[PDB]
């Protein structure tokens, strides 16, 4: 409000009053939460991770072409 | 005069019925019970079908009541026996007979499974990339051996020994807790119905019947979830509001899955168990309501009615019909079997 | 021969896997199983003692049915000793709850929805409803 | 209600108890209670 204006106490009071009567919360919970989109099972394998153990049984296949190699000669 | 409409399974017409004329040409639910009314309060009664095909409106326009209440309030029809949920606009008019049957408002959607588990299941835990992935890389591990051997102290064969015995212990050991995780997932009852939990999804658009009292329980509600959905359904293009049951199943059916369908929990039941199978009901039911055989005002057979219709159910005539006409000629089966086999 | 070996360690790797996981999720949820599945079950087996209040619409639709099952019930409440019935329901949920579980009590289902949430809450309600009614304003 | 009863009719007496009682015979105005709907009461006096 604007400085010395005649709103500025009964607009505090009535910040106050709103919120001690627990309206602020409900405009929040209705504005915020209860119009969200977010609110079973769905579980599934994952390519990826054992894509990673590939990753490291290809490592230790490298390693033990080398490893061969090295003892060949 | 018994005004009827016909709606599945409460009044149908006969494989043939072309050759059959009078009350014999329909079946159904409803059929029997009118028959059976009419046995108590002994009348000889004429089945006809509404005219106009309607259930029961009052238009805001020219306030003029239509369908099964419209002809029973002018005396077109001395009784109607159908499918009619007690409301209080229709209790305002014409009396209502204490209710027959129980209904609510529930949701209808595609069925997410194909009814049984397969061989196919077993390769599940474990995608098929990541079988082909296994498969390729032992051919690699096999050829990486043999080009070792060339022409107990070593030390390629003995880390390829190593590498392989771990990534088919950590492979293993993730197929087995992988599996786990599937069995206690499906071993979950919950969650089983949520209220409201469609109205904060935006993912799957749902709708009601165009006239009816579903739409009309959205429309005057003041409560916040319905409001919500109403108010949804009502700004919506296409619009999401189907003119007969069957057009809104066979919706659900082409819809893969995106839509959802209002409506009663009676109809619900029904549709679930026919072939084939492709709809299941959802969620608690929103409302509890009833249906009863509707009477004209100030009628000699309003109290005849009631009592025979309380007789009926404390005799569990009405069980035994409904029973009839909706598990036990069901193809499907499952149901209660299926709650036992999830 | 090898391969045979091989298939076969391959084989029961997968069904070790498949029982560890099944008992994994047996140990977790841990659902309990009750005694009796519906009233039918009830008219099946002898052992557990069942009973209505001494004076209600539940004694009357008991004793005034025509259907195999609660025929059968009936017949079995009328002779018993000791009684059965209960003269309240407060003294019917007591002997529910000193049973040891051997036992039942029938009442309506809004009573039994009430007692089910109410300390101890040792109660519960089993099986789908006998018959449909509903309260009324006389 | 001064029995504690809801409502039946004993063959012998022939006379309604209860709240049925304190209703059919003029005792008391309206029921509230959780009084099941049955015929034998239905016939006596009007459910809601
Ligand atoms: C218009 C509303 C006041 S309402 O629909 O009647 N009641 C609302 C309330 C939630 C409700 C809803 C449904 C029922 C209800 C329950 C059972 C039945 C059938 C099985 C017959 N019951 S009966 O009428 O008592 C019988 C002895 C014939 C019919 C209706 C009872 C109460
Ligand atoms: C089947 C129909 C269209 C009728 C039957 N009872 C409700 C009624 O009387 O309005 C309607 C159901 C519904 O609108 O889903
Ligand atoms: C609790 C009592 C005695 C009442 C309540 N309703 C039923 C009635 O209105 O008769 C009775 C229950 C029963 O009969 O099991």
């Amino acid at each position: 409000t604007p400085k010395g204006s005649s709103l500025g106490t009964p607009v505090n009071l009535a910040v106050l009053k709103l919120s001690e009567q627990g309206v602020l919360d409900k405009l929040k919970n209705k504005w915020w939460y209860d119009k969200g989109e977010c609110g079973e099972k769905t579980s599934a394998l994952s390519l990826s991770n054992v894509a990673g153990v590939f990753y490291i049984l290809v490592g230790g296949l490298g390693l033990a072409m080398l490893v061969a190699l090295i003892e060949f000669a | 005069v018994v005004t009827t409409i016909l709606e599945s399974p409460y009044v149908m017409m006969k494989k043939n019925h072309e050759m059959l004329e009078g009350n014999e040409r329909y079946e159904g639910y409803c059929v029997d019970l009118a028959a059976e009314i009419a046995k108590h309060c002994g009348f000889k009664y004429k089945l006809t079908i509404v005219g106009d095909g309607k259930y029961g409106a009052r238009d805001a326009d020219t306030k003029i009541w239509n369908g099964m209440v419209g002809e029973l309030v002018y005396g077109k029809a001395d009784i109607a026996i159908a499918p009619l949920t007690i409301t209080l606009v229709r209790e305002e008019v014409i009396d209502f007979s204490k209710p027959f049957m129980s209904l609510g408002i529930s949701i209808m959607i595609k069925k997410p499974q194909k009814s049984k588990p397969g061989v196919f299941s077993f390769l599940d835990p474990l995608a098929y990339e990541i079988w082909m992935a296994i498969v390729f890389a032992y051919i690699l591990v096999s050829v990486v051996l043999f080009l070792v051997s060339r022409f107990p102290r070593s030390l390629s064969a003995r880390i390829v020994a190593g590498v392989w015995w771990f990534f088919t212990l950590i492979i293993i050991s993730s197929y087995t807790a992988n599996l786990a995780a599937f069995l206690t997932v499906e071993r979950m009852v919950s969650p089983i119905e949520s209220a409201e939990d469609l109205s904060k999804q935006t993912e799957i658009a749902y709708g009601t019947l165009d006239s009816g009292s579903t739409k009309e329980f959205f429309r005057r509600s003041k409560i916040a979830v319905f409001d919500k959905m109403w108010t949804y359904m009502r700004s919506a293009e296409p619009s999401v509001f189907v003119r007969t049951t069957a057009e809104g199943v066979a919706r659900v059916r082409k819809s893969k899955g995106k839509y959802a369908y209002l409506l009663e929990s009676t109809m619900n039941e029904y549709i679930e168990q026919r072939k084939p199978c492709d709809t299941m009901k959802v969620g608690g039911n929103l409302d509890s309501k009833g249906y009863g055989i509707a009477t004209p005002k100030g009628s000699s057979l309003g109290t005849p009615v009631n009592l025979a219709v309380l007789k009926l159910s404390e005799q569990g005539v009405l069980d035994k019909l409904k029973n009839k006409w909706w598990y036990d000629k069901g193809e499907c089966g499952a149901k209660d079997s299926g709650s036992k086999e999830k």
